């Protein structure tokens, strides 16, 4: 059973009982037995939600469309005003559903399907699939963010841009550098941090 | 002023009051006094390293001192 | 809860238990004193702490302390 | 260079001074009304 | 056994179990017999580093490098300097707690998951002796070659050079007093 | 049910009422009546406590520091420091409307700013500092240095890390390590700034880490510091027409002791100041092997304090066990740390407005009035609580057995005549100086100025004389050209320092006459007041005629009851809370009398506080009422200026005062009364008492309400000083 780290230790609540257990816990949020249930559905949430935009996000630069920080201001065939009506209006039901659903049986559903699998590949190691797809894409969309932050362009263009100069254009040539170097410093000493004391 | 031979002379003139003038006073004052490392040495006095390390700052700040008035010219 | 403490200078007059306002004071045989009693502090948990036994003592020092100590429902007399 | 953007001030002013607050407020109040197991 | 001071006893909490043992410790530093073995391992890597920083700053000297080794830094490379750092922080973190993790399994030097790393054989307590002594010397000497470039603006080399065409000058007093005409 | 907070106190964890909040808040680092707690437990907790106490100093310097780099204007203000105000911060406010904008935006930005009254400019300016890239340099090294105290706090409470009882406990290895290498070593580091980056950057030549190496801070070169020519690094130094950062007319000198003051900036000469830091150094570094720790040589403090007993037994058994209670106490050490810290505080007030050391600094007004101000009342607070601890340490550690006979224990065998006296002077000095302030006062008002009694400070003029001060006439000392004195230094310090202090136009030294007599008497009947609330407290807390077993109740309770005639107020801790009035009315008159006369110096009129501080119609009138006219009139139904912020925290202040005279009037018991009526409306009340309290609602304890109410007056009293001290002085100038 691999960790967070070579040689860590679970914080005596993450045994191991959940799929894609690293025992990464160092706030130690998941101590309530009942808040780790729901703070489990919240990360396969949205796990899912980061999967879906970033899916979308990476479409979009490579047919040409406009950039996603930048659709939003486009004119669509609608009015804004009444697509949040409909938007909130619909979403209230859904999560009505999706709550009540997470009550009875623990897990994520849609409309009145708990056990949502209309082709039936419901296993336990699909289970953990998409746990470690949707942390993937939570890290994807967080980068996409940042790199649109300081370098604007694109993911497709931010990955086009690394490949042309790999030694001078990263997160410590850019006006982020010192303060991400310091904190990869600080990362990469903290795993002695946490050994030397235990 | 030769530097060096103030400095020398107030070095040896502060190790010679500390090892045959003032040794038995200050051994009888640190011994009232009341984890360590013995110091022990072969000198027939018990004059120790640290002995010699505090006589010969004494020595040494009255020797630059000695230099930074005369230096100062008056 | 306060802290309730007699001591051997009582001379059983018993006018700490009557000044007592939540009967937390009470009077035991003892042989002391001339009045052959005693106070006593059986029931601490019901004591508010107004001092007014302190104020009865007539002996000096006084005979009976009362030092406020955690507070509660009881002690902090609270009617809700 | 250490120079934060010209939107800065309007950004942390409000997360100091409302989100952050209410989220410290909220947690330490919940904090000091749970109970003991 | 021989210890620093002529006539100074060997203090209780020093044996000569250890590789250097010579008694030296007037600070009383390695009192408990955890922290010793930990400062051992300290010692260990401090010479090993410093061995090779010795061998390594001689050896660009030898090989006529432009820059001296005081200015390697600011010299222009491929992968600025802004971006090794956080690729050395990562690779020697990994195999520093690779390192240290091996070292609370036993008490030995390692390399990643060789403990010891011990190729080919050659060990011996007389050579755990001289790994010892030759990182203290090469310690010693990595001070000396920072207050040397300090002082005189020379490399070893070139001031060891120095000192031998002109022994009585060219010295530590001579630098110290000639300071300006150094500049 | 119990509740998890406080997890330090179980009997306040089950208080149904909310009390239980409140004393959580305020016992918190009250580790000595923590559940559980050892010897051991106590010392980590602290040490770990100071880890942090130093982590937050550190990242409120990087703050400042980084404001300043960022929205200030420290580039353009090195260039006309006499003309260009200094900017602290920009300002991001929603509710300010299109006039607070345009009122704000002063000092060459862009935007809304704050002018600095702080004097970090200056200060930044003389240490070195010139750009921007410096300060955002320092903000973050400092912001590291902060994280790393961090993380040294959170490391020594871990296993293998935390220190044994024992360790805590060697008094001679500690101090030996702070008087060598805490203060020595750090003095040393700071003459190697000054001499290498202070000193070139004022002269003109810039001195940073990329050149440091390369730049001689001398033109010998350490060859006179090792022959001993040390008189080489005094020659040729600043002329009189030097120009602060620039070359024309600097020298070459590096350790000087010309004194008096730079006859541009009107500071001290840098030269001067590394000197002294040197010294110093010297001095605390020598110091610092004075006790024994590994070596057989040095000093045991209980072997010097046991050795140092009167023969005639004048003091008793002398300082026998004095050793035991002060390294076993924390309070007592807690005591003797604030005390000393208070006086320095106030010393370094008096210097810094007389001798002030940063460029440019006594012409900003502003920064001199509140930086006198601040570290006056901030010695006042720590005086008030040294005393505090001191009661704490009488009632919490004091061991009548281990201090038998001694000077501890003499002290509390005739703290009745102590008390007594300390009585009679401060009832002395009020019934005087207050007789001759209604009396000048009633001569004032009656037409008849010339029947006010003047006494004249021969006294304090005398030692103004001797210090070089001719006006006055004494002709001695130094005030003689024909002193043995006087001529002993005439070729070292005297000449600059005697130009220095016979000048009127600054403040060293200041001309006193009447009216400075008489204030100075109301300064030592503040000091005697205080002094006796706080020595009566702290030697009546263990007990006293009224309460024989006050040590058994502690430091802080509310009272004995009314039984015995009424004990309200009897604890030591009330005794501090009356000193902490006293303390505030005692600042409040040596800040008064401080910017009254700095503001008729500034302004050109010293005639004018000569003849009106003799009573106290002119102080209210031509200080408190003539300086008050252009903060009050910050906003006005015609508009605002900039000055409206000091207005609006001018009856912040009286607000805040004024409120907490209601903790201080009224008590408990009817707000308990109130607060059940309230309790009996919200039970009863449909749609409401459907919402219930965790915590039963009660009113604010007796010991709670004193310290809410002091808290309030305190924080009421130093807004509205501050805003009146700063308003008056920036509007003026």
């Amino acid at each position: 059973r691999p960790m967070w780290y070579p040689g860590a230790t679970a914080p005596a609540h993450l045994d191991g009982s959940m799929l894609g257990d690293y025992g990464f816990d160092p706030l130690r949020l998941g101590v309530n037995k009942d808040n780790l249930k729901w703070f489990r559905e919240a990360e396969l949430t949205n796990g899912r939600w980061a999967m879906a935009a970033v899916v979308g996000i990476l479409f979009t630069d490579a047919v040409g469309l406009p950039k996603f920080w930048t659709a939003g201001a486009e004119k669509y065939a609608l009015d804004n005003q009444t697509l949040a009506l409909i938007e909130v209006a619909v979403f209230a039901v859904l999560e009505g559903k999706r709550y009540e659903i997470y009550k009875k049986t623990g897990e994520t559903g849609f409309l009145s399907f708990a056990p949502f699998d209309p082709m039936g590949m419901k296993s336990e190691e699909m289970k953990l699939k998409e746990l470690k797809n949707g942390r993937l894409a939570m890290l994807a969309f967080l980068g996409f963010c940042s790199q649109a932050a300081v370098y604007g362009k694109g993911p497709i263009e931010t990955l086009q841009l690394h490949l042309a100069d790999p030694g001078h254009n990263n997160i410590y040539t850019s006006s982020v550098g010192p303060e991400t170097a310091v904190t990869v410093a600080v990362l990469c000493v903290l795993p002695m941090i946490i050994e030397a004391t235990k | 002023l030769d530097p060096q031979i103030v400095i020398s002379g107030s070095t040896a003139a502060f190790l010679a009051i500390g090892r045959f003038v003032f040794l038995g006073y200050q051994r009888r004052e640190a011994n009232f006094d009341s984890n360590s490392t013995i110091f022990a040495t072969n000198d027939p006095a018990g004059f120790n390293i640290i002995d010699v390390a505090g006589w010969g700052a004494l020595g040494h700040a009255v020797g630059f001192a000695v230099l930074a008035i005369n230096s100062l010219q008056g | 809860a306060h802290i309730v403490k007699i001591y051997d200078t009582c001379i059983g007059c018993t006018q700490c238990v009557r000044a007592c306002p939540l009967d937390v004071l009470e009077m035991v045989p003892w042989d002391g004193c001339k009045a052959s009693q005693m106070a006593s502090a059986p029931r601490t948990e019901d004591c508010v702490g107004c001092k007014r036994c302190e104020t009865a003592c007539p002996t000096d020092f006084l005979s009976v302390r009362v030092y406020l100590g955690s507070e509660s429902t009881r002690s902090m007399g609270l009617s809700y | 260079p250490f120079v934060p953007p010209s939107w800065a001030p309007s950004v942390f002013v409000p997360l100091t001074g409302l989100v952050l607050p209410a989220i410290a407020m909220a947690t330490l109040f919940v904090y000091i009304e749970k109970e003991a197991p | 056994r021989p210890t620093w001071l002529p006539g100074l006893n060997p203090p209780a909490h020093l044996k000569g179990a250890l590789a250097g043992d010579n008694g030296f410790d007037p600070l009383g530093l390695g009192q408990d017999e955890g922290r010793l073995k930990w400062y051992a391992e300290a010692e260990k890597t401090n010479g090993r580093w410093a061995m090779m920083a010795v061998a390594g700053i001689l050896g660009q000297e030898l090989l006529g490098v432009t820059p001296a080794w005081w200015e390697a830094g600011a010299k222009e490379y491929d992968i600025p300097a802004q971006a090794l750092t956080p690729i050395e922080f990562i690779v020697m973190g990994f195999l520093e707690i690779k390192r240290y993790q091996g070292f609370k399994q036993t008490g030995t030097s390692g390399f990643i998951n060789s403990f010891p790393f011990d190729p080919a054989g050659m060990n011996s307590p007389s050579m755990a002796t001289k790994e010892v002594k030759n990182g203290r010397l090469a310690m010693v000497a990595f001070i000396g070659f920072c207050v040397q470039a300090l002082a005189t603006r020379t490399q070893p080399i070139e001031g060891l050079t120095a000192h031998l065409a002109d022994p009585f000058g060219k010295n530590i007093t001579y630098y110290l007093t000639h300071l300006p005409e150094t500049l | 049910a119990t509740k998890l907070f406080p997890k330090f106190s179980q009997g306040l964890a089950q208080d149904p009422t909310t009390r239980r909040i409140w004393y959580g808040l305020a016992m918190a680092h009250d580790f000595e009546s923590h559940d559980g707690m050892t010897e051991e437990n106590l010392y980590q907790k602290i040490f770990a406590s100071h880890f942090g106490q130093l982590s937050i100093i550190f990242l409120w310097t990087s703050g400042n520091l980084f404001h300043v780099a960022w929205q200030g204007n420290f580039e353009q203000w090195v260039t006309d420091p006499v003309h260009i105000r200094p900017i602290a911060h920009a300002i991001w406010d929603p509710h300010f409307g299109q006039p607070a904008v345009e009122a704000f935006t002063r000092g060459g930005a862009s935007g809304p700013v704050n002018i600095s009254t702080s004097g970090v400019y200056q200060w930044w300016y003389t240490i070195g500092m010139r750009t921007n890239q410096d300060l955002y340099v320092g903000s973050v090294f400092l912001a590291l240095v902060s994280a790393i105290f961090l993380f040294a706090g959170w490391l020594h409470l871990q296993p293998n890390f935390q220190p044994s009882l024992s360790w805590f406990k060697d008094a001679e290895s500690r101090l030996n390590h702070h008087l060598s290498g805490l203060f020595g070593v750090s003095s040393l580091a700071w003459t190697g700034h000054l001499v290498h980056v202070a000193i070139p950057e004022s002269r003109g030549q810039h001195v940073g880490w990329d050149n440091f190496l390369s730049v001689l801070p001398h033109p010998q070169g350490l060859t006179p510091f090792f022959t001993g020519n040390w008189a080489a690094y005094a020659q040729s130094p600043d002329t009189a027409s030097h120009v602060f950062g620039t070359a024309q007319g600097s020298g070459q000198a590096i350790l000087t002791f010309l004194g008096g003051f730079h006859p541009q900036t009107q500071s001290l000469w840098l030269t001067d100041m590394a000197h002294h830091h040197l010294a110093i150094a010297v001095i605390f570094i020598v110091a610092g092997h004075m006790y024994r720790t590994n070596f057989g040589i040095g000093h045991r403090m209980q072997a010097i304090l046991e050795a140092h007993t009167p023969p005639s037994g004048s003091l008793g058994a002398g300082h026998k066990g004095l050793f035991d209670t002060v390294n076993n106490s924390l309070h007592f050490q807690l005591g003797l740390a604030l005390a000393s810290v208070g006086t320095i505080t106030s010393l370094v007030a008096q210097h810094m407005y007389s001798l002030p050391p940063y460029a440019f600094q006594a012409i900003d007004f502003t920064t001199q009035a509140a930086l006198y101000t601040h570290h006056q009342y901030i010695a006042g607070f720590i005086m008030c609580g040294a005393f505090a601890h001191g009661a704490i340490f009488f009632i919490r550690d004091y061991d009548p057995e281990q201090n038998k006979g001694n000077v501890l224990a003499r002290m509390l065998d005739h703290k009745e005549a102590l008390i007594s006296h300390l009585s009679w002077v401060s009832l002395f000095l009020g019934f005087h100086t207050l007789g001759l302030y209604v009396h000048n006062d009633v001569m004032q008002a009656f037409g008849t100025p010339e029947k006010q009694i003047l006494i004249e400070p021969v006294f304090a003029q005398w030692i103004q004389a001797a210090h070089g001060k001719a006006l006055y006439g004494f002709d001695f000392l130094l005030s003689s050209k024909t002193s043995a004195a006087f001529a002993n230094g005439q070729s070292l310090w005297l000449p600059g320092w005697l130009d220095a202090i016979n000048n009127n136009q600054n403040s060293l030294f200041l001309t006193i006459g009447p009216g400075d007599f008489l204030v100075h008497h109301a300064i030592a009947l503040g000091l005697h007041t205080t002094t006796l609330i706080l020595v009566k407290g702290a030697l009546d807390a263990r007990g006293s005629k009224l309460m024989p077993d006050k040590k058994d109740f502690g430091y802080s309770f509310p009272c004995d009851g009314p039984g015995r005639g009424g004990t309200c107020d009897i604890s030591a801790y009330d005794a501090f809370y009356l000193a902490v009035f006293w303390m505030l009315n005692t600042i409040g008159w040596v800040t008064f009398y401080w910017h009254w006369k700095h503001l008729t110096l500034w302004q050109g009129n010293v005639a004018q506080f000569d003849e009106s501080s003799t009573y106290l119609m002119g102080w209210l009138r031509d200080y408190l009422w003539l300086n008050s006219s252009q903060l009050i009139n910050g906003y006005n139904p015609f508009g605002m200026n900039s000055l409206s912020v000091w207005a609006w925290t001018f009856l912040f202040g009286h607000l805040i005062y004024a409120t907490g005279f209601m903790f201080l009037i009224s008590w408990r018991g009817y707000w308990q009364e109130l607060i059940e009526t309230l309790v009996w409306a919200h039970e009863k009340t449909p749609l409401a008492n459907l919402v219930y309290w965790k915590d039963k609602p009660v009113a604010l304890s007796i010991v709670q309400a004193r310290l809410v109410g002091l808290a309030h007056f305190s924080v009421g009293y130093i807004f509205t000083y501050a805003a009146f001290l700063i308003a008056s002085t920036s509007g003026r100038f």
